[PDB]
């Protein structure tokens, strides 16, 4: 049993930035795969970004490459996005899931085992 | 696409037998082409088994006549481990490659856990 918990998002102006973190409850953090994934008003979820297990390779979907960077402090329990030259077209709910996925189909939701409640972040002009 | 069914943890007896599950619904136009399953070494998997068009081939010696893989109903491409040492603790990936019927392929993996108790 494993709870997903998002914090930092909120409101950020056009080419700001901001850090979003999960934090995952459990014994064995290291061995799964971490995912990013954002659902726009009037769209479908979509893939962000994640992180693999054990060495931890990271993926990152075409639109955010650059832009974003995703991490983890295995420690503590937690996985970073940092989100750098945010623009308006990054509105979303941002969602945190979990799966056991090693090296492949880190982008595939039904891949995942945990989901997060996911948080609001909106980028203004 | 397809998705592996794999529990995240086994626990098997010390000296004994233990199965390893993974399963997946074959989806159609979906040709399997290739079943591995690794043992993880910090951050390298490690192939000890490898199922292609050419048969069955286990990777080290220390598992011949211990290794075994599901082969019956397609789907199912459980990992039987036969004697558990304690050295046999590890996380395990199973891998499985499949062919459409564009040519392109598509690759699946989930790891499992394996606990050996005393």
């Amino acid at each position: 049993q494993v709870q997903l918990v998002e914090s930092g998002g909120g409101l950020v102006q056009a080419g700001g930035s901001l850090r979003l973190s999960c934090a995952a409850s459990g014994r064995t953090f290291s061995s799964y795969g971490m995912g990013w994934f954002r659902q726009a008003p009037g769209k479908e979820r979509e893939f962000v970004a994640a992180i693999g297990p054990f060495g931890g390779t990271t993926y990152y979907a075409d639109s955010v490459k650059g832009r974003f960077t995703i991490s983890r402090d295995n420690a503590k329990n937690t996985v970073y996005l940092q989100m750098n030259s945010l623009k308006p077209e990054d509105t979303a709910v941002y969602y945190c899931a979990a799966g056991r996925w090693n090296r492949y189909g880190e982008q595939d939701q039904y891949n995942y085992e945990y989901w997060g409640q996911g948080t609001q972040v909106t980028v203004s002009s | 696409r397809p998705i592996l069914e794999v529990p995240e943890s086994v626990t098997g007896p010390w000296k004994g037998d233990v199965n390893l599950p993974c399963t997946y619904d074959p989806l159609q136009g979906y040709t399997q082409v290739l079943v591995k399953w690794l043992v993880q070494r910090g951050s390298d998997p490690v192939t000890i088994f490898l199922r292609d068009s050419s048969g069955d081939h286990i990777q080290q010696a220390k598992y011949q006549g211990r290794l075994h893989v599901s082969h019956k109903v397609p789907g199912d491409v459980s990992l039987q481990l036969s004697t558990l040492e304690m050295d046999d603790r590890s996380h395990y990936t199973c891998e499985v490659t499949w062919q459409t019927p564009d040519g392109n392929q598509v690759v699946r993996d989930k790891i499992t856990e394996l606990r050996v108790q005393k």
